[PDB]
C-alpha cells in the first residue's frame, strides 16, 4: 500500500498562527485562498 | 512588536533553580467575606505579582 | 624554609563565634557521640511510656519492646523531630532496633 | 435554558410520594469549574472580572 | 576538686556565683532517665581527679528553675564553663568523653590570654543576654 | 570472589516466590523502558532524530547519552505524569532537607 | 541598625537634614530638587526591599 | 451525554455491586468530570480510581461522611457549637427537633 | 561647632567609611553609595556659593542623574542575585569562616562521610 | 601477567575496579575502573556527573599520580575532582600531599576529611568496591559553562 | 515532580536563594510547601492488603513527620505534646485496624491525605482537627479534670457507672 | 521653600495631632474592648492567615522603577531651560530639542524590547 | 538468542535510518549542512524558540495576545488503559543487587512485603479493636503537677 501523505501535529489545529499560514498556504496566496478580507 | 514569549511564561525544569519559583507565592484565599466572591467562596488563591498562578476553589460553604 | 607539614592557610581559619571551644577543623562534619545520641532516643522513648528504660535492649526488636506497627513509625518520626534529619524510606522501613538506629544516626554528620 | 445555561433535574421515582432522587444539574457548576482553566495567567482584577463574567450563583454550586 | 550537691536552684546560683570559678562543670540529672546513677558515679570519680574544675552536682527534679536557666535539654547534662560562659556540653553519661572535654577545655584555657581587667568571672545568662539584646531584641522590634 | 561474564560478582538469586524477585523483574522491565542497562545506565542504540547524542534501543528511548547515569526521579516524572501515593523520602529529598 | 528597612530611613533622615542645611545656607531650590528627586529614588528602594 | 453533532442525549449507567463501590475515572478524559466526579465521590463514597484531585467538594473539614445515602439521616450526626471554654466553635453531638 | 567646609568634607569621608564598615550586603551598599552622591552634591553647593562658581552649582544636577544611573544598575544588579542562587548578604557567599557573624555554618551536601 | 606462551587472553571483567558513587542527586552509581589510571579519567570515561574537572587533570609531566611524586611538580591546577572517599579506602590512601590539601582547602566549596581530588587517585587493586560520594564541584571560570 | 510532595514544592530559604550558594534545598516534609495543593490524584490502587498496609504505614508516617507543625500553628501544643498526638492518632488507626478491603483502604487514605492537608494549610479549625488527636481515656493536658467519677465509683463495673449515671434526662 | 515659620507649622501641626488624640482618647471612654482569640489576629476574609512575615511581592516592574528613576532625572535636567525659555538662543534651542529627542529615542528603545509590561 | 535477536532487530532499524540518510537528494543534503552550520551557532533561545515553533506557539506579539489557546488552553491526553492496569506502581529505583550492602539498606524493605503478605495470609479476618474511653488518670502527671 502507499504511504500515506505526511500530515504535521501543528494541523489539525482550529486556528493557524502566522507561520502556520505560510506553511500551508505555500504556492499560494491569503486573497488566492481565502479570498479578499474588507473592512 | 517583536517575540516577548519568553517574558510571558516560566517553565519548571526538574531540579533547575532558575526554572523553579524562586519565591514565597502570595497563597492569599478569596475568602467568603470579599465583595467579588459573593460571600460564599474561599478561592484559594496562588498568585506571583498579582497574577492568578494556581486556583482552589473551596465551594460547599453554602452547602445545605 | 618551606615546612610542607605545616598545612595552614586563612583559608584553613576555624574560629566561629558560637564556639568558645575552637573547632578542630573549618569542616562541619562533627558526628554526636554515642551517649548523646542514647541520652536524647531515651528521652524520646521515655515519651512512649509503655517502654521500661531501666532494663533497655538495644539489641532487642521493637515488638519486644512493646512498640506496634505505629508504634515504631511514631517513635522513628519522634526521634527525627529530636535530631532534626529524614531518614530515606529504604532506611526507614529497615529499622529493626535502636541499635541500628543509633548507629544510623552515628554515621550521620547533619544530626543536631 | 435557565439565564446561567442547561438547569437540569434528573429524578427517580420509585412510586411514592417522596422522590427517591433528585439530582441537581446546575449551569454555574460548570461554570465556575471552567474558571481556574480561563482565569489562570490573568491579574486580580482580570480574575474579578472573570468571577463576574460566569454569572455563577453560589445556591446552584453547593446546593 | 569534689562534688558540691544542691536541690535548690537559687542556693546552686548563688554559690556558683560567689565562687566565680575559672573553670567549672555543672551536672544536672532527673530521675526520669536511668543512666544518671552511673552519671552520678562517673561525676565523683572525675572530681577528685580534676582540681581545675569546681564540679557541682544539681538535680533537676528538686530544682527545676535550674533546667531553663542553664538551657538543659536532656539529662544527664554534664555542662563546662570557663569564667561562666558555657564552653562544651555532654548531654549523655560516658566517662572517657567527659574527662576528654574536660581535658580540652582545660587546655585551651591554659592557652589563653585574657586582657587585665577582662578577665573577670560572668553569670550564666549575660552572654545570652548580650546577643539577645544585640540580636532577638531588635528583630522583636521590628516584627511585634 | 568469583565474577560472571559482566564484571559483577558471583552470587546466589533471591528466591522464587519472593516479592523481591518480583520487584527485580519489575525494574528490569522498567530500565528496557529507557535503553537502561542493569547498571542503571543509557546505553547506546538507534540514533533519534532531534535528540542530540540520545539513542534508542528495543522496548523503548533513552532519555540521555549513550553510557550516562539514568536519573530515578526522570524516571518517576516520566512514568508517573502527576501521581504520587506518597511523599517519598529518597536520598536527595533527605539531603535537601538536611542542607534546609 | 542592620535592618534595611532601618538603614533606608535613616538614609532618607540625612536626606531631609542635608535639605535642611542647604536652606539653612540659603539655597532652597537645590533643597527642593534634591529631595523630589531622592524621595523618588526612596520610594523605589522601599519597593525593591519588599521584593 | 450530549452529542451536538447528532443533536442527541446519552446516558450511560454502570453497575456497581462490589461492596467498595470501585469505579474508573473518566476525568483525565472529560474536564467535567473533576467537580462531578468529586461530588459523586464525596456524597456516595465512590471510590473513583485515576482521578486528578480527590479532595472533597462540598463537605466540612475534617470530617469523614457520605451524606447522600439512604442510611444517612438528614439531620446527620453533629452540630456546630460555640465553646466559650474553647473560645471557638465546636463540633457536637446533635439533639435535633423533630415534628 | 565645626565650620562647614570642614565638616562637609569630613562627613564625605565618613560616608565612604561607613559603606565600608557596614556589612556587605548589595543593598546596604547600594543605600550608601546614594547618601556618599548627595554627600557630594552638597559639598559641591557648598564650594560653589563660597566660591561664586556657577559651574559648581552644576554639578548639582549632573550628581543627582549619576547617583540616579548607578541607583537604577544597582537595582537590577540586586534583581540579578535571584537566578544566580546568590545571598545578597554576600558574606554568605563563600565558605570563609569569620567571627562577625554569629551563624555562619556552610557543611558539605552529604548524609554520611564514612559508609561502613 | 606472566603469561606463557600459547595462554589464552585473561577476561576483561576479571580486571576490573568497581567504584560505588553517590551522585549529587544522591543516587547509587556502579562503575569500572582500571589499575594504572585515574578516578578522574575513570569518572570522565563512565560519564558520571558532578566532577568539573577545570583542569583536565593537571600537568601531564611530574604528575601527581606518580610514585613517588617528585618534588618539582606544580600539584592540581583547580579544586573541582573532588570525592569523598569511605573511610577503610581514605585511610588505605594515606595523608595528603601538601600541594593537593593546598588546593582542597582552597576551595569555594565545603570539603571534608575524607575529601580527595579525583585526577590525584590512582586507581589501585585495592579500590575494588570502593565508595565515593561526588557533591556538585564548583564552576571557576567563565568556561567551565562553555 | 509535579506534584505537592514534589521536591521542588519548598519554600525557599532566601529572596534570592534556595538553600545556599552551593546547593540547593527546602523543607517540605515537615511544613507546608510553597505552592498550594490544586490537584491530589489518586491512590494507585492496590491489588493486595500487603500494599494497602504500606500505604496506611506510610501515610501514618507522613502524619507524624508534620504534627509539630500542626500543633505550632493551631496553638494546641499545650494540650497534647507531638508524641502524645501521635499516639492518639495512632489509637484512631488501631481502631480502623481490622479493614480487610483494599479498595476501601485507599479510599480512607485518600480521606486522610486530604484533611491532614486541611490541617496543615488553617483550611480546619484547632478546635475541630483535634478530636483526632484528642485523649481516649485520658484527659487533655491544658486543663484541670475532674476525678469524682473515678473516685465515688471506685472500682465498681462500667455497668455501674453507666446505670448511676443514665441514657436519657430524668426530667423528661 | 518656607523657613522657621514652616517649621513651626509643622509643630502646630503635631499639636492638632495631639487634640485629635484627646479627642481619641474621650471617645475612648465611652466603650469596653472584651478580649477575644481571633479579636486581635490578621483578617483574611474570615480564616486565618498561613503567612505572617513572608509576604513577598514579584515586583515585575523594576525595568518601570528604574526608568522612572532616569526619566525624572532628565525632567529635572529640562526644567531649567524652560524656566528661562526667553532668553533661548541658537546653542539653547538645539541643546533642549537634542535632549528630547534622546529621551523620545530611549522611551522608543524600551518599547522595542517589550520591557515595559509584566514579566513572568 | 534474545541477544542475537535484538542485534538483527536494531541492524534493521539502522539500515531503515541510513536509508533515511543516504538516499537525498542535493538539495537537501545542502539543506542540512546549512542547518548543520546553524546549530553551531545557536543559542539556547533560539533552541526554545524551535521547539516552540513546532509546538505551535506564538511567534509575534498579535499571536501573543492568544499565547493561552495553545500554551495552556489544549487539554492533555487521557492516559492509556495499559498504563491503568501495569503490575506495581512503586516509585521507580536503582536495582541494588551487585551493589555492596552499605547501600542496599537504603532500597525498598523486601523483606517488609514478605513479612505482611504471611501475615495477611495468617489474618484474613480479624476483630475489630475497641479502644477504651473509660475516664483514666494520666500516664504522665507532668501538667497537673509541675511548678516551674
Ligand atoms: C529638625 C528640627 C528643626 C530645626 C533644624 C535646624 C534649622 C533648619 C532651618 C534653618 C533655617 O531657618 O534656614 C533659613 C531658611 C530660610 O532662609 P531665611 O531667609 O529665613 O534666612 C534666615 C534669615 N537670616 C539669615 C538673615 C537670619 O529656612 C528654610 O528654608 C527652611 C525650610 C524648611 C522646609 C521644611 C523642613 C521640614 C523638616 C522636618
Ligand atoms: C478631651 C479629652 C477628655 C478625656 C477624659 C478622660 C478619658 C477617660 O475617662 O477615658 C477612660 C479611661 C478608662 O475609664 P473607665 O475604665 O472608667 O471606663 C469605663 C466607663 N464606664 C464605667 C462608663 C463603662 O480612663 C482613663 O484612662 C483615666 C481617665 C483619667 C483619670
Ligand atoms: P502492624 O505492624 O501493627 O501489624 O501494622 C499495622 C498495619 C498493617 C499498618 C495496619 O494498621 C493494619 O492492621 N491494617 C491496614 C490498615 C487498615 O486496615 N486500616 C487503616 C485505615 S487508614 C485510615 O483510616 C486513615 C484515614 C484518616 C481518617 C481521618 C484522619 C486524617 C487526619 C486527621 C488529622 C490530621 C490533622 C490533625
Ligand atoms: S581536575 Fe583539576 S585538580 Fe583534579
Amino acid at each position: 500500500s502507499p504511504a500515506p501523505p505526511t500530515i504535521g501535529q501543528v494541523e489539525l489545529e482550529p486556528f493557524k498562527f502566522n507561520h502556520e499560514r505560510d506553511q500551508l498556504i505555500y504556492g499560494y496566496t491569503m486573497e488566492e485562498l481565502y479570498g479578499k478580507k474588507f473592512g | 512588536m517583536n517575540r516577548s514569549i519568553f517574558q510571558l511564561w516560566k517553565p519548571e525544569s526538574p531540579r533547575s533553580n532558575v526554572n523553579s519559583k524562586q519565591i514565597k507565592t502570595m497563597n492569599v484565599n478569596f475568602g467568603p467575606q470579599h465583595p467579588a466572591a459573593h460571600g460564599v467562596l474561599r478561592l484559594i488563591l496562588q498568585l506571583n505579582g498579582e497574577i492568578a498562578e494556581r486556583f482552589d476553589p473551596h465551594i460547599g460553604l453554602l452547602h445545605r | 624554609f618551606q615546612d610542607n607539614q605545616d598545612r595552614s592557610r586563612v583559608e584553613t581559619n576555624s574560629a566561629t563565634w558560637a564556639h568558645n571551644l575552637p573547632k578542630e577543623n573549618k569542616f562541619n562534619t562533627e558526628t554526636l557521640e554515642k551517649q548523646e545520641v542514647e541520652s536524647r532516643i531515651l528521652k524520646v522513648l521515655s515519651n512512649f511510656e509503655q517502654v521500661n528504660l531501666k532494663n533497655l535492649r538495644w539489641e532487642q526488636n521493637f515488638k519486644k519492646l512493646g512498640l506496634d506497627s505505629l508504634d515504631q513509625t511514631a517513635l522513628l518520626a519522634s526521634i527525627e523531630h529530636e535530631f532534626t534529619i529524614l531518614f530515606p524510606d529504604g532506611v526507614f522501613e529497615g529499622f529493626e532496633n535502636l541499635e541500628q538506629v543509633v548507629n544510623y544516626i552515628l554515621k550521620n554528620i547533619n544530626a543536631v | 435554558e435557565s439565564p446561567k445555561g442547561e438547569f437540569g433535574v434528573s429524578m427517580l421515582s420509585d412510586g411514592s410520594n417522596k422522590p427517591y432522587k433528585c439530582k441537581v444539574r446546575s449551569p454555574a457548576l460548570h461554570h465556575l469549574q471552567v474558571l481556574p482553566k480561563i482565569g489562570k495567567g490573568h491579574f486580580l482584577a482580570d480574575l474579578v472580572a472573570l468571577v463576574g463574567t460566569v454569572d455563577i450563583v453560589f445556591g446552584e454550586i453547593d446546593r | 576538686s569534689r562534688v558540691r550537691s544542691f536541690n535548690d536552684f537559687k542556693a546552686a546560683k548563688t554559690y556558683i556565683d560567689t565562687l566565680k570559678p575559672k573553670l567549672a562543670c555543672l551536672y544536672f540529672r532527673a530521675d526520669w532517665n536511668p543512666l544518671c546513677e552511673q552519671a552520678d558515679k562517673d561525676f565523683d570519680k572525675l572530681s577528685d581527679t580534676h582540681l581545675e574544675y569546681e564540679f557541682v552536682k544539681i538535680d533537676i527534679d528538686k530544682a527545676p528553675q535550674a533546667k531553663g536557666y542553664f538551657a538543659v535539654r536532656c539529662e544527664p547534662e554534664f555542662l563546662l564553663l570557663c569564667l561562666g560562659q558555657e564552653m562544651t556540653r555532654q548531654t549523655g553519661q560516658n566517662q572517657r568523653n567527659l574527662e576528654h572535654r574536660l581535658f580540652k577545655v582545660q587546655e585551651y584555657v591554659k592557652g589563653l590570654n585574657f586582657p587585665a581587667g577582662m578577665d573577670t568571672y560572668e553569670e550564666f545568662h549575660e552572654q545570652y543576654m548580650a546577643e539577645h539584646t544585640q540580636l532577638d531584641k531588635e528583630i522583636n522590634e521590628w516584627a511585634r | 570472589r568469583r565474577r560472571s561474564v559482566d564484571g559483577n560478582a558471583i552470587r546466589q538469586p533471591h528466591k522464587v516466590g519472593t516479592y523481591a524477585a518480583e520487584k527485580q523483574r519489575l525494574l528490569a522491565e522498567e530500565r528496557a523502558k529507557f535503553n537502561v542497562d542493569h547498571l542503571g545506565r543509557y546505553k547506546g542504540g538507534l540514533p533519534v532524530k532531534g535528540k542530540g547524542s540520545i539513542r534508542k534501543g528495543i522496548h523503548g528511548e533513552g532519555f540521555g547519552a549513550p553510557s550516562h547515569a539514568h536519573d530515578a526521579l526522570i524516571h518517576q516524572i516520566k512514568q508517573s505524569k502527576d501521581t504520587m501515593d506518597y511523599q517519598n523520602i529518597t536520598n536527595e529529598v533527605a539531603q535537601n532537607f538536611a542542607n534546609h | 541598625n542592620n535592618n534595611l528597612y532601618y538603614i533606608l530611613l535613616y538614609i532618607f533622615l540625612e536626606i531631609v537634614f542635608f535639605g535642611l542645611f542647604l536652606c539653612l545656607y540659603q539655597l532652597e531650590l537645590f533643597t527642593g530638587f534634591l529631595w523630589v528627586a531622592e524621595f523618588a529614588i526612596v520610594f523605589i528602594a522601599v519597593v525593591l526591599l519588599f521584593y | 451525554y450530549y452529542n451536538y453533532f447528532l443533536k442527541s442525549k446519552l446516558t450511560l449507567f454502570i453497575i456497581l455491586n462490589n461492596l467498595n463501590k470501585s469505579i474508573d475515572s473518566i476525568d483525565r478524559i472529560f474536564a467535567n468530570a473533576n467537580w462531578l466526579e468529586r461530588e459523586t465521590s464525596e456524597m456516595y463514597g465512590i471510590n473513583y480510581k485515576w482521578k486528578i484531585d480527590t479532595r472533597k467538594l462540598l463537605l466540612d473539614y475534617s470530617k469523614i461522611e457520605n451524606p447522600m445515602l439512604k442510611e444517612f439521616q438528614s439531620e446527620g450526626t453533629q452540630d456546630a457549637f460555640y465553646n466559650i471554654f474553647e473560645n471557638q466553635v465546636v463540633v457536637l453531638k446533635n439533639e435535633t427537633v423533630e415534628l | 561647632m565645626l565650620t562647614w567646609i570642614s565638616f562637609w568634607s569630613l562627613i564625605f569621608w565618613l560616608i565612604l567609611i561607613i559603606l565600608v564598615l557596614k556589612p556587605k550586603n548589595f543593598i546596604s551598599i547600594l543605600f550608601m553609595s546614594e547618601l556618599t552622591w548627595l554627600a557630594l552634591y552638597c559639598l559641591s553647593l557648598l564650594f560653589g556659593a563660597i566660591y561664586c562658581d556657577i559651574t559648581l552649582l552644576s554639578i548639582s544636577f549632573f550628581i543627582l542623574g549619576v547617583a540616579g544611573l548607578e541607583f537604577s544598575f544597582g537595582i537590577l544588579i540586586a534583581i540579578l542575585y535571584k537566578n544566580l542562587n546568590e545571598s545578597l548578604n554576600t558574606d554568605l557567599n563563600n565558605n570563609n569562616n569569620n567571627q562577625n557573624i554569629f551563624d555562619k555554618n556552610f557543611k558539605t551536601p552529604l548524609e554520611k562521610i564514612n559508609w561502613q | 601477567h606472566h603469561h606463557h606462551a600459547g595462554d589464552q587472553a585473561d577476561r576483561v571483567a576479571d580486571k576490573i575496579i568497581w567504584i560505588n558513587i553517590q551522585n549529587r542527586i544522591g543516587q547509587f552509581e556502579r562503575i569500572s575502573a582500571f589499575e594504572g589510571e585515574s578516578l578522574l579519567e575513570a569518572l570522565q570515561r563512565n560519564k558520571v556527573a558532578g566532577i568539573v574537572a577545570t583542569c583536565e587533570g593537571g600537568e601531564d609531566i611530574n604528575t601527581m599520580l606518580e610514585k613517588p611524586i617528585d618534588p618539582v611538580t606544580y600539584g592540581p591546577f583547580c579544586s573541582s575532582c573532588q570525592v569523598v572517599v569511605s573511610n577503610p579506602w581514605r585511610n588505605k590512601m594515606g595523608n595528603l600531599h601538601y600541594l593537593e590539601e593546598r588546593n582542597l582547602v582552597r576551595s569555594s566549596y565545603p570539603t571534608t576529611e575524607n575529601s580527595r581530588l579525583a585526577c590525584c587517585i590512582l586507581v589501585e587493586k585495592w579500590m575494588n568496591e570502593m565508595i565515593i560520594s561526588i557533591p556538585q564541584n564548583p564552576n571557576s571560570v567563565y568556561e567551565d559553562n562553555m | 515532580m509535579n506534584h505537592y510532595w514534589g521536591s521542588s514544592n519548598t519554600i525557599p530559604a532566601s529572596s534570592t536563594q534556595n538553600n545556599n550558594y552551593f546547593s540547593g534545598g527546602g523543607n517540605n516534609v515537615t511544613i507546608r510547601g510553597n505552592e498550594i495543593m490544586e490537584r491530589l490524584p489518586s491512590q494507585t490502587p492496590s491489588q493486595n492488603m500487603v500494599q494497602a498496609s504500606m500505604k496506611t504505614l506510610r501515610f501514618y508516617r507522613k502524619f507524624c513527620r508534620l504534627i509539630p507543625f500542626i500543633l505550632r500553628i493551631h496553638n494546641i501544643g499545650t494540650k497534647f505534646t507531638a508524641q502524645q498526638a501521635m499516639i492518639n492518632f495512632g489509637n484512631y488507626i488501631r481502631e480502623r485496624n481490622h479493614y480487610r478491603d483494599p479498595g476501601l483502604i485507599d479510599h480512607r487514605i485518600q480521606l486522610g491525605y486530604e484533611l491532614l492537608y486541611e490541617a496543615e494549610m488553617h483550611f480546619s479549625q484547632h478546635t475541630i482537627l483535634m478530636q483526632y488527636l484528642s485523649p481516649y481515656n485520658t484527659p487533655l493536658s491544658d486543663r484541670g479534670y475532674s476525678y469524682l467519677e473515678k473516685v465515688k465509683y471506685g472500682n465498681k463495673s462500667k455497668f455501674l457507672q453507666g446505670f448511676y449515671k443514665g441514657n436519657k434526662p430524668t426530667e423528661f | 521653600m518656607g523657613d522657621a515659620v514652616v517649621i513651626h507649622l509643622i509643630q502646630n501641626v503635631l499639636i492638632f495631632g495631639i487634640i485629635f488624640w484627646l479627642l481619641t482618647w474621650g471617645a475612648e471612654y465611652f466603650y469596653t474592648v472584651k478580649q477575644q482569640l481571633t479579636k486581635k489576629q490578621f483578617y483574611e476574609c474570615g480564616f486565618k492567615s498561613i503567612s505572617e512575615l513572608n509576604i513577598q511581592i514579584n515586583f515585575n516592574f523594576f525595568m518601570l522603577a528604574v526608568f522612572l528613576i532616569l526619566y525624572d532625572v532628565e525632567f529635572t535636567f529640562l526644567f531649567p531651560v524652560l524656566f528661562n525659555f526667553s532668553m533661548f538662543s541658537t546653542t539653547e534651542l538645539f541643546l533642549a530639542f537634542f535632549f528630547i529627542f534622546l529621551i523620545l529615542v530611549s522611551l522608543l528603545y524600551d518599547w522595542l524590547n517589550n520591557v515595559l509590561s509584566w514579566s513572568a | 538468542r534474545q541477544v542475537l535477536q535484538e542485534h538483527h532487530q536494531e541492524c534493521v532499524q539502522l539500515a531503515r535510518i541510513h536509508a533515511e540518510e543516504t538516499e537525498k537528494s542535493f538539495r537537501e543534503v545542502l539543506n542540512d549542512f546549512d542547518r548543520i552550520t546553524a546549530e553551531a551557532e545557536y543559542d539556547h533561545e533560539s533552541l526554545a524558540l524551535q521547539k516552540m515553533r513546532d509546538l505551535g506557539f506564538p511567534m509575534e506579539g498579535e499571536e501573543e495576545e492568544y499565547i493561552e489557546q495553545r500554551v495552556f488552553m489544549r487539554e492533555q491526553l487521557p492516559p492509556l488503559e495499559s498504563e491503568f492496569w501495569k503490575k506495581n506502581y512503586d516509585p521507580y529505583e536503582q536495582d541494588l543487587f551487585h551493589f555492596p550492602d552499605s547501600f542496599k539498606a537504603y532500597q525498598q524493605q523486601y523483606k517488609r512485603y514478605d513479612e505482611a503478605k504471611k501475615y495477611f495470609e495468617e489474618n484474613p479476618n480479624v476483630e475489630a479493636t475497641i479502644i477504651d474511653r473509660e475516664f483514666k488518670e494520666p500516664t504522665n502527671k507532668k501538667p497537673w503537677t509541675r511548678k516551674y
